[PDB]
RNA sequence: AAUCCCCCGUGCCCAUAGCGGCGUGGAACCACCCGUUCCCAUUCCGAACACGGAAGUGAAACGCGCCAGCGCCGAUGGUACUGGGCGGGCGACCGCCUGGGAGAGUAGGUCGGUGCGGGGGA
RNA sequence: CACCUCGAUGUCGGCUCGUCGCAUCCUGGGGCUGAAGAAGGUCCCAAGGGUUGGGCUGUUCGCCCAUUAAAGCGGCACGCG
RNA sequence: GCGGUCGCCUCCUAAAAGGUAACGGAGGCGCCCAAAGGUCCCCUCAGGCGGGACGGAAAUCCGCCGGAGAGCGCAAGGGUA
RNA sequence: GCGCUGACUGGGGCCUGUAGAGCACUGAUAGGGCUAGGGGGCCCACCAGCCUACCAAACCCUGUCAAACUCCGAAGGGUCCCAGGUGGAGCCUGGGAGUGAGGGCGCGAGCGAUAACGUCCGCGUCCGAGCGCGGGAACAACCGAGACCGCCAGCUAAGGCC
């Protein structure tokens, strides 16, 4: 639940340096801040096959602090597909946008053997307060008969908060 | 054989294989993808050999993306070459394909058993390639 | 059809481009001359 | 056989003098297809909307965004 | 103050505008050192040269 | 509907005048008052000023306005001013507009 | 005189001033409005344009505010590319140095600013 | 393609004389066989030697007759006036 | 040789001034208009949606939305409410 | 003859639409949804008419491509100003030419087959005319380097030191 990694500081020392150096280059922000960051390559990964911007992670870092960061960007070099360079959105109290995961709870839910279990979306994008972050998404709906497309405010939205809408797209079906 | 419609000009000049780049390349649609290693024109001819390699191995199952498309004329002079008099006689199409690009990208079907099937699709390639899965670095968006 | 300016006398004038069968009449406008000063110039020949 | 094989002349075409060169009334400033330089301050436009200075003076350049690219001459020579 | 530049590598091969840069510098021939000004100009021309050349500050 | 008949033909009559370069002499007329600037484009600057309503006349706002034409001939006469070019602006050269401008002879010329 | 605020002109920046939604203004200015005798008008129509007005309304228009759904503007880091200097690969092509350095995208930003002149307030 | 040769590098085929290559036609040695034996198939090693006589056509080549262990394929200015 | 071509305009090639080649990729001209010309005065598109007899995917009419994708005699480009 | 104006360099303005990238236009284009038209399978034959595991407008999500696409757009390049720059520099007038078969290599394109010691342009270089010297076994053009003469003196370049 809780994804702690490190950071550190820097300002010259050329990001080809410290990537050849294992060190992913990086940077950190949001409206009252940023800086020049840098993180472990193994480390990073690590974390974020998990973390994944969907979930919070906490940074740390020297002068120790623990930041709220989501991360915002990571840039692949595309030539191997390994990040270049990540960066981290520092979170504080202000309505937010970010990726929350899907849960699909249940059976076929409706036209069983045989139906089209069909997800549109693995994520969805949610104004959410940095105090109540919902780490995933309950679906259970079930029915989901031929025909029929899930919306937006058929979704459970949790007690946290609203969503980024539109509210009029599509999440699973059957065809 | 994958071939566009309505072209605007047909024959089109051939111009450079430079810098592995632009798009393609973070697996949008799938579970698992093939990657270009090295740059090439691949041949509609081509791509069709790699299509069926796989259907083939999913009986007809699975789902597969291709995500390459042969919008780029080729063309060549009969046999009974002399350079002049123009240019002439397109034969296929070829997309243009350099590094890290993702081509193909398989979905719904077992690993090992798309992982099969991509390592097949390979061999029908001109280039190098790379098997994939899927990530948190290929995003969300 | 080429187009050739007359007026009245001393006969010196401007010429000029018709391409068309109109106006098919006396084909005759107002300009000037190198002698007296902007006079009828009917079409001739 | 090809039948293709044309093309028509260069027409030498763009800008003559800069910003800050100085000019004489009657040099032309712009060769140009459209209006894509404006006339400004000084600056006559022909009917192969060719721009040229009305005054003696030196070149200045304006984007006025909306309103296009202009010449100006700004007199004193 | 000043500059001692040296000239360590011919220009024979090189663009003609870098051969240019050697005359404005007034280096004729290989290792003659010239003693010239540190200023903008003296400057752009040494450094265009740069790989041909070798540099130090003097007064 | 984007940008109208009234707003084309207004940029349309200025756009030429402010060409030949001169001094413009600005007209607006409103339903009760009419009134008129003469300003130097390129100082971005008004130079002299009359209306109907700092000169608290009324009477038949034709009359009115060759009244405001003779009172800027004179005011702006004054500053060595002539030499105008007569805007008009949105409205036909006629009625209020053309007697402003034909009271605004005897100084501020040609019109 | 000045400073301020509101309105009317009229410029400049040329969307951070825009669309949309809400709210607000009639004393004064402005509009709509009252008429069509008169000037002058609409390939028919005073719709418009024009004149003579002043009963009414700020409904429309406009002016002023507020909201970031849209539109518009947009870093910092990092890449691409590259002027100059060097390497590597059969090749397609790749890499290093030194200097320059995008585009998209992320953070954000914005529901304008401002000049001259009027009219009115203080 | 147009690089030496147009103040000349004679051009197909045959004949004579060969020599080399091995991607081996035969002979020798092998593995696998859907190899019972005999006889094949296919692939590996191997260039020492061998590799026929006729009909037809200028022919190379090919077809055919009769044989054979076999009737190898190439190169040498399509080897050699 | 045969075939094609030969002057002029537009675009690309053309490497962000200009210029730049090939029997490189594509198209056009050899006219036209007495109004399709000068000037003054007005007017503003295409398209979409709703409405409306004969009216249909589109004849004309009305409403709203539409910043230019329409038009500019003809090819393309640039330009342009 | 003029005589500081030259190449190159510093600063400053202006100009441009390529590399890159983008998809707003012109086209191309993968997956999905939603939907005109429709193949139709057909319910009727009167308007009807339900379904699309085929086409496929628009439209929305996702994802790309382009010499003759561009909402964007570097490095550079060009030009003017002011400075450095005295150079087998520059400008003006005249006399004499020769040349108008180029070649290789690098880089950028076209043609070609992402062939050619191929062909055609661009910017650079060398051979040409440096088949004089050193390196690369030998070798016009690759690396080094511009040979006025002499020396049984020294230091180096490339490349080398059994
Ligand atoms: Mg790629
Ligand atoms: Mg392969
Ligand atoms: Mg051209
Ligand atoms: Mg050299
Ligand atoms: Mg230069
Ligand atoms: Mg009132
Ligand atoms: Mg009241
Ligand atoms: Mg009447
Ligand atoms: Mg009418
Ligand atoms: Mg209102
Ligand atoms: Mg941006
Ligand atoms: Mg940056
Ligand atoms: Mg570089
Ligand atoms: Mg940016
Ligand atoms: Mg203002
Ligand atoms: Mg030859
Ligand atoms: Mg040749
Ligand atoms: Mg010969
Ligand atoms: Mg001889
Ligand atoms: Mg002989
Ligand atoms: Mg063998
Ligand atoms: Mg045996
Ligand atoms: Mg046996
Ligand atoms: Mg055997
Ligand atoms: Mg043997
Ligand atoms: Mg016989
Ligand atoms: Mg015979
Ligand atoms: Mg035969
Ligand atoms: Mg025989
Ligand atoms: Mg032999
Ligand atoms: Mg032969
Ligand atoms: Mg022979
Ligand atoms: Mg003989
Ligand atoms: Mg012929
Ligand atoms: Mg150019
Ligand atoms: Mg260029
Ligand atoms: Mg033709
Ligand atoms: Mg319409
Ligand atoms: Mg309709
Ligand atoms: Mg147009
Ligand atoms: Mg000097
Ligand atoms: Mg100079
Ligand atoms: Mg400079
Ligand atoms: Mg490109
Ligand atoms: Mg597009
Ligand atoms: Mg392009
Ligand atoms: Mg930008
Ligand atoms: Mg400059
Ligand atoms: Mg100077
Ligand atoms: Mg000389
Ligand atoms: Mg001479
Ligand atoms: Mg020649
Ligand atoms: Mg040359
Ligand atoms: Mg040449
Ligand atoms: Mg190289
Ligand atoms: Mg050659
Ligand atoms: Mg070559
Ligand atoms: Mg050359
Ligand atoms: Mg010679
Ligand atoms: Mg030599
Ligand atoms: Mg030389
Ligand atoms: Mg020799
Ligand atoms: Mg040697
Ligand atoms: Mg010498
Ligand atoms: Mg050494």
């Amino acid at each position: 639940m809780e994804y702690r990694l490190k950071a550190y500081y820097r300002e010259g020392e050329k990001p080809s340096a410290l990537r050849r150096a294992g060190k992913l280059p990086g940077v950190m922000y949001n409206r009252h801040l940023n800086r020049k960051v840098y993180v472990d390559l193994v480390e990073f990964d690590k974390v974020f096959r998990q973390a994944s911007i969907h979930h919070v992670i906490v940074l740390e870092l020297p002068d120790g602090q623990s930041l709220p960061t989501l991360v915002r960007q990571v840039n692949l070099d595309k030539r191997r597909r390994r990040p270049e360079h990540v960066d981290f959105f520092v979170l504080s109290d202000e309505p937010v946008e970010m990726y929350v995961p899907l849960r699909f709870v249940g059976t076929p839910a409706g036209v069983r053997a045989g139906g089209v279990l069909q997800e549109i979306h693995r994520d969805i994008l949610v104004k959410v307060s940095p105090r109540n972050i919902p780490e995933f998404i309950e679906v259970d709906v079930s029915g989901l008969e031929i025909g029929d497309s899930l919306h937006a405010s058929d979704l459970k939205l949790p007690p946290g908060v609203e969503l980024a809408v539109s509210p009029e797209e599509t999440i699973a079906a059957v065809v | 054989m994958l071939m566009p419609r309505r072209m605007k000009y047909r024959k089109q000049q051939r111009g450079r294989l430079k810098g592995a780049t632009k798009g393609g390349d973070y697996v949008a649609f799938g579970d698992y993808g093939l990657v270009a290693l090295e740059p090439a024109w691949i041949t509609a001819q081509q791509i069709e050999a790699a299509r069926v390699a796989m259907v083939r191995h999913f009986r007809r199952g699975g789902k597969i993306f291709i995500r390459i498309f042969p919008d780029k004329p080729y063309t060549k002079k009969p046999l009974e070459v002399r350079m002049g008099k123009g240019k002439g006689n397109v034969e296929g199409y070829v997309a243009v394909v350099k590094p890290g690009r993702v081509m193909f990208e398989v979905a719904g079907v077992t690993e090992e058993q798309a992982m099969e099937a991509l390592r097949i699709a390979g061999h029908k390639l001109p280039i190098k390639t790379k098997i994939v899965r899927r990530d948190a670095y290929d995003e969300a968006q | 059809l080429l187009l050739e300016c007359t007026e009245c006398k001393r006969r010196n004038y401007a010429t000029e481009k018709n391409k068309r069968n109109t106006p098919n009449k006396l084909e005759l406008r107002k300009y000037c001359p190198w002698c007296r000063k902007h006079t009828v110039h009917r079409e001739v020949k | 056989s090809t039948r293709n094989g044309r093309d028509s002349q260069a027409k030498r075409l763009g800008v003559k003098r800069y910003e800050g060169q100085v000019v004489r009334a009657g040099n032309i400033l712009v060769r140009q297809r459209g209006t894509r330089f404006k006339p400004g301050k000084n600056v006559g436009m022909g009917r192969d909307f060719t721009l040229f200075a009305l005054v003696d003076g030196v070149v200045e350049f304006q984007d006025r965004g909306r309103l296009g690219r202009y010449v100006h001459v700004r007199p004193l020579a | 103050p000043r500059l001692k530049v040296k000239l360590v590598k011919s220009p024979i091969g090189y663009p003609k505008d870098q051969k240019a840069a050697l005359k404005a510098l007034g280096l004729r021939r290989l290792q003659q050192e010239r003693v010239l000004e540190d200023t903008p100009a003296i400057r752009g021309n040494v450094e265009k040269v740069a790989h041909l050349v070798r540099v130090e500050v003097v007064e | 509907a984007r940008l109208t008949a009234y707003e084309r033909r207004k940029f349309r009559v200025r756009n030429r005048i402010k060409r030949t370069g001169r001094l413009r002499l600005s007209v607006f007329r409103s339903l009760k008052h009419i009134y008129a600037q003469i300003i130097d484009d390129e100082k971005g600057v008004t130079l002299v000023s009359a209306s109907s309503l700092a000169l608290k006349l009324k009477g038949n706002k034709t009359e009115v306005a060759r009244q405001v034409g003779r009172a800027l001939a004179e005011k702006a006469l004054a500053l060595g001013i002539k030499q105008v070019a007569f805007d008009r602006g949105p409205y036909k050269y006629h009625g209020r507009v053309k007697a402003l401008a034909e009271g605004a002879r005897e100084g501020g010329l040609e019109f």
